[PDB]
C-alpha cells in the first residue's frame, strides 16, 4: 500500500461521520432559529460542542499523510482542509483571552444603545432607532448628536480590546507562517499547483487597487452629483468643494447611499418601479413567490426543488406562539436536506430575496455532489453573486411584465432608466470605495504600518482621501469607531463584498452574452434561457475542488477580476453624470472640515 | 417484518408450489421491478425445479447497483448478481417503515475488504481492514472497520431512504420440476361438437353423460382399438363419454 491509499481510506472513514455530525448540527441550529426555547438552545450548544470536538479529534491525525506524497488533487485538498491548526497553535491562555475579547466585543456591539441627555431613562438602540434617524431625518443637529453619542458610548470602550485582539491575531498569523492577519485573510485567494492559474496575495492587492483606480472617475462624478444635490437638500451644511459629513451619508457608518435616493432623485415626477401593489392586487403570498422563483429557475435550466424542501422550509411567519428568526438565511443540511428560513411578505424586496436564497440553495445542491470538505463555493462571494444575478434578472421590467405583474401598457423612458441606474449606483457603487478604504485600513493595522498613536488619525485621513467623507469631530485615539461595525467586531472580512460586487456583474455580462442579448445591459433577461443556466450550473457543480480563477474563466472567460462589466452597465449613467457635472466641480478637497469654522 | 442486512442476506428456498406474482402488489404496489433474460408475461407459464428468493435493505442510490455488471459499494462487497443471471429484481421504498428518529443504525453494510465478493456469495467477517504496510493490531491509526451503519432518518432525501430489494432466482436441473406457472380452465358445454383439453389430452367430439363406473385412481378409459372414449372432469369428477362428430 501507499500513503495515497491510506489517505483515501481515512477520508472515506471521515466523510460519513462528518456529514452525520454536520446534519445533526444543522438540524439543531434550525430548531434553534425556528423555535427559541431552552431545549433548542441546549441542543444547539451540544451540537456545536460535538462538532468542535470532532474537528479537534480529526485534526493532528491527518498530519500523518504528507501532501508531498499525494498525487490526487481532491485528496490533497481534503488533507489540506483537515490539517488546519487554526488558533490552537498558541497557548491555552492566549486562545481563551482572544475568545473572551471576541465575546465581549460582540456583546458590546449587540447591546449598543444611545440615551437622550434630557431623559436618562429613555434610551434608543442601534438598529431600531439610530439607523432610522439616519434614514428618515433631516435635522442636522439630531443626526450630529446621534453620530457623536453612539461613538462616544461604544468606541471608547472597545479600543484596548481591539488592540489586544489585533495583537493576538498577528501572533496567531505569525505562528502559522503568515505575515499578519490580513495576510492570513488574503491567503484564501492564493492558488498554487495549477499551471496558468496560480494566484498570489500581492496580486490580489494590486488588482483591488487597479479596480479602485478605475472606479475612481465614476465614483468622483457620483460624489460630485450627490454633493450638488445635498447643497440644495442641506443648505449651508454642504461645502461646494469639501467632503461630505459622516452623518449625512444615509446611515450611521456611511456604508450604503440608498437612503439618499429621495434627496438625489433626478426626475421626481416619474413613477417608481414597484410591483408590490400588483402582487397585493393579485393576492400573492410567500408560496406564490417561491413558486414563481422555482418556475424561473426551471426556465433558466436549473434543477427543481425537493419535497422535503417545501415540507421543512418555514416560509411564513410562525407568530408569537413560536419565536423564530425572520432573517432570510440559506441552510444546507446534507443528505438531500435543504431548507430556507425566511418570513417572506408580499413585497418586491422579499421577491428578490427569495430568488437570492433560491440561488444559494441551487449552489448548495450543485456542490453537494462533491465531498463534504469540498461542499463549498470557490470563494466567499460566489454564492452571493449567484443569488444577486438571479435577483437582478427577476428585477428587470421585462421579467416582471412577462409574469403578469406589470401592466402590458407599461412604457419605458430614459428618465426612469437614469433614475434606476442612479439608485443601483447608490446601492452598489457607493459602498465600494468605503469597503476598499475599510479593508485597507484593517490590513495596515494588522500588518503594523500605522502606529497605535495614529490609528484614528490615519482612519480619518483614508476616509477623506478615498470615500470623500470628513468627520464632524476630530476623535482622538481613545475612540474605536471602526470597531463599531458588525463585520469588524465579529471577525469578518469586507473584501468579500467587493469581490462579490465584481463577480455578480461579470456573471451577469457572461450570461447575457450567452443568452444572445442585444441592447442595454440592464434590460437583459435570462428567462427561458437554458444555455446560460446550464453553463452556470457546470461551474456551480464544481464547488471548491477547482481554483476560483478557473471557475471564473469557465463562466466569463477571465482569470482575474474585471471592472469592465460595471462600466458597461453604468455607461448611460456615466454619460448622464458627465453631462450634468459640467456646471459643478469634480472631486473633493480633504482640507475642508465642518469644525474648521 | 424485519429484513436481513445487505451484508448478511438470507436465502429462502421455494419449491412444490405455483409461483403467483399477483399477491406481491397486495403488500405494497410500488414494486419497481426489472427482469433479465426473462419476461414476467412469459413467466406466467414456465416451469422450474427450484426457486430462491434473497432479501436485503439498501439506500435509494444503491438500488441501481443490484444488476448484472454493476460496480459499487454494494455490488462489490455486499451482494452481486452473475453476468448471466436469469430472473427479476424487485425493489420498493421503505422510508415510512425502516426509518426511525435520531437515525436507524440497525442496518449495516460492508465498505472495506481485501477482495471483492463473488456473485451469490455471503461473508459476515468483521476483521479489521489493514490499510498500512505495518501489521495491524488493535484499533487506531491505519485501522478501519469493514462494516458501517446506515443511520436512516425520516427527513433524508429520496436517494438516502431505505429500499427493500427482493431478487428471485430460478434453477433447472435433471430432476422432475415442481414449480410451474398459473394455468387457465374454462367452462363445460355439452351436446355440441367442440374442441376440448382435459389436463393435456386434446381432441374433438361431443361430450355427454355416461353410466361408466371408474375406480378412484382411474382417469380415462379406452376401447378394444385403444381409442379414447371417456374422460373425467378435473373439477367435478363426473364421467363423460366422447363421441366423434358426424361425417359421411
Amino acid at each position: 500500500s501507499t500513503i495515497e491509499e491510506q489517505a483515501k481510506t481515512f477520508l472515506d472513514k471521515f466523510n460519513h461521520e462528518a456529514e452525520d455530525l454536520f446534519y445533526q448540527s444543522s438540524l439543531a441550529s434550525w430548531n434553534y432559529n425556528t423555535n427559541i426555547t431552552e431545549e433548542n438552545v441546549q441542543n444547539m450548544n451540544n451540537a456545536g460542542d460535538k462538532w468542535s470536538a470532532f474537528l479537534k479529534e480529526q485534526s493532528t491525525l491527518a498530519q500523518m499523510y504528507p501532501l508531498q506524497e499525494i498525487q490526487n488533487l481532491t485528496v490533497k485538498l481534503q488533507l489540506q482542509a483537515l490539517q488546519q491548526n487554526g488558533s490552537s497553535v498558541l497557548s491555552e491562555d492566549k486562545s481563551k483571552r482572544l475568545n473572551t475579547i471576541l465575546n465581549t466585543m460582540s456583546t458590546i456591539y449587540s447591546t449598543g444603545k444611545v440615551c437622550n441627555p434630557d431623559n436618562p431613562q429613555e434610551c434608543l438602540l442601534l438598529e431600531p432607532g439610530l439607523n432610522e434617524i439616519m434614514a428618515n431625518s433631516l435635522d442636522y443637529n439630531e443626526r450630529l448628536w446621534a453620530w457623536e453619542s453612539w461613538r462616544s458610548e461604544v468606541g471608547k470602550q472597545l479600543r484596548p480590546l481591539y488592540e489586544e485582539y489585533v495583537v493576538l491575531k498577528n501572533e496567531m498569523a505569525r505562528a502559522n507562517h503568515y505575515e499578519d492577519y490580513g495576510d492570513y485573510w488574503r491567503g484564501d485567494y492564493e492558488v498554487n499547483g495549477v499551471d496558468g492559474y496560480d494566484y498570489s496575495r500581492g496580486q490580489l492587492i494590486e488588482d483591488v487597487e487597479h479596480t479602485f483606480e478605475e472606479i475612481k472617475p465614476l465614483y468622483e462624478h457620483l460624489h460630485a452629483y450627490v454633493r450638488a444635490k445635498l447643497m440644495n437638500a442641506y443648505p449651508s451644511y454642504i461645502s461646494p468643494i469639501g467632503c461630505l459629513p459622516a452623518h449625512l451619508l444615509g446611515d450611521m457608518w456611511g456604508r450604503f447611499w440608498t437612503n439618499l435616493y429621495s434627496l438625489t432623485v433626478p426626475f421626481g415626477q416619474k413613477p417608481n418601479i414597484d410591483v408590490t401593489d400588483a402582487m397585493v392586487d393579485q393576492a400573492w403570498d410567500a408560496q406564490r413567490i417561491f413558486k414563481e422563483a422555482e418556475k424561473f429557475f426551471v426556465s433558466v435550466g436549473l434543477p427543481n426543488m425537493t419535497q422535503g424542501f417545501w415540507e421543512n422550509s418555514m416560509l411564513t411567519d410562525p407568530g408569537n406562539v413560536q419565536k423564530a428568526v425572520c432573517h432570510p438565511t440559506a441552510w444546507d443540511l446534507g443528505k438531500g436536506d435543504f431548507r430556507i428560513l425566511m418570513c417572506t411578505k408580499v413585497t418586491m424586496d422579499d421577491f428578490l430575496t427569495a430568488h437570492h436564497e433560491m440561488g444559494h440553495i441551487q449552489y448548495d445542491m450543485a456542490y453537494a455532489a462533491q465531498p463534504f470538505l469540498l461542499r463549498n463555493g470557490a470563494n466567499e462571494g460566489f454564492h452571493e453573486a449567484v443569488g444577486e444575478i438571479m435577483s437582478l434578472s427577476a428585477a428587470t421590467p421585462k421579467h416582471l411584465k412577462s409574469i403578469g405583474l406589470l401592466s402590458p401598457d407599461f412604457q419605458e423612458d430614459n428618465e426612469t432608466e437614469i433614475n434606476f441606474l442612479l439608485k443601483q449606483a447608490l446601492t452598489i457603487v457607493g459602498t465600494l470605495p468605503f469597503t476598499y478604504m475599510l479593508e485597507k485600513w484593517r490590513w495596515m493595522v494588522f500588518k503594523g504600518e500605522i502606529p497605535k498613536d495614529q490609528w484614528m488619525k490615519k482612519w480619518w485621513e483614508m476616509k477623506r482621501e478615498i470615500v470623500g467623507v470628513v468627520e464632524p469631530v476630530p476623535h482622538d485615539e481613545t475612540y474605536c469607531d471602526p470597531a463599531s461595525l458588525f463585520h469588524v467586531s465579529n471577525d469578518y472580512s469586507f473584501i468579500r463584498y467587493y469581490t462579490r460586487t465584481l463577480y455578480q456583474f461579470q456573471f451577469q455580462e457572461a450570461l447575457c452574452q450567452a443568452a444572445k442579448h442585444e441592447g442595454p445591459l440592464h434590460k437583459c433577461d435570462i428567462s427561458n434561457s437554458t444555455e446560460a443556466g446550464q453553463k452556470l450550473f457546470n461551474m456551480l457543480r464544481l464547488g471548491k475542488s477547482e481554483p476560483w480563477t478557473l471557475a471564473l474563466e469557465n463562466v466569463v472567460g477571465a482569470k482575474n477580476m474585471n471592472v469592465r462589466p460595471l462600466l458597461n452597465y453604468f455607461e448611460p449613467l456615466f454619460t448622464w453624470l458627465k453631462d450634468q457635472n459640467k456646471n459643478s466641480f469634480v472631486g473633493w478637497s480633504t482640507d475642508w472640515s465642518p469644525y474648521a469654522d | 417484518t424485519r429484513f436481513a442486512s445487505v451484508y448478511a442476506w438470507n436465502r429462502t428456498r421455494i419449491s412444490n408450489c405455483v409461483a403467483d406474482y399477483s399477491v406481491l402488489y397486495n403488500f405494497a404496489p410500488f414494486f419497481a421491478f426489472k427482469c433479465y433474460g426473462v419476461s414476467p408475461t412469459k413467466l406466467n407459464d414456465l416451469c422450474f425445479t427450484n426457486v430462491y428468493a434473497d432479501s436485503f435493505v439498501i439506500k435509494g442510490n444503491e438500488v441501481s447497483q443490484i444488476a448484472p455488471g454493476q460496480t459499487g459499494n454494494i455490488a462489490d462487497y455486499n451482494y452481486k448478481l452473475p453476468d448471466d443471471f436469469t430472473g427479476c429484481v424487485i425493489a420498493w421504498n421503505s422510508n415510512k417503515l425502516d426509518s426511525k428518529h435520531s437515525g436507524n443504525y440497525d442496518y449495516w453494510y460492508r465498505s472495506f475488504r481485501k477482495s471483492k465478493l463473488k456473485p451469490f456469495e455471503r461473508d459476515i467477517s468483521t476483521e479489521i481492514y489493514q490499510a498500512g504496510n505495518k501489521p495491524c493490531k488493535g484499533k487506531g491509526p491505519n485501522c478501519y472497520f469493514p462494516l458501517q451503519s446506515y443511520g436512516f432518518r425520516p427527513t433524508y432525501g429520496v436517494g438516502h431512504q431505505p429500499y427493500r430489494v427482493v431478487v428471485l432466482s430460478f434453477e433447472l436441473l435433471h430432476a422432475p420440476a415442481t414449480v410451474c406457472g398459473p394455468k387457465k380452465s374454462t367452462n363445460l358445454v355439452k351436446n355440441k361438437c367442440v374442441n376440448f383439453n382435459f389436463n393435456g389430452l386434446t381432441g374433438t367430439g361431443v361430450l355427454t353423460k355416461s353410466n361408466k363406473k371408474f375406480l378412484p385412481f382411474q382417469q380415462f378409459g379406452r376401447d378394444i382399438v385403444d381409442t379414447t372414449d371417456a374422460v373425467r372432469d378435473p373439477q367435478t369428477l363426473e364421467i363423460l363419454d366422447i363421441t366423434p362428430c358426424s361425417f359421411g
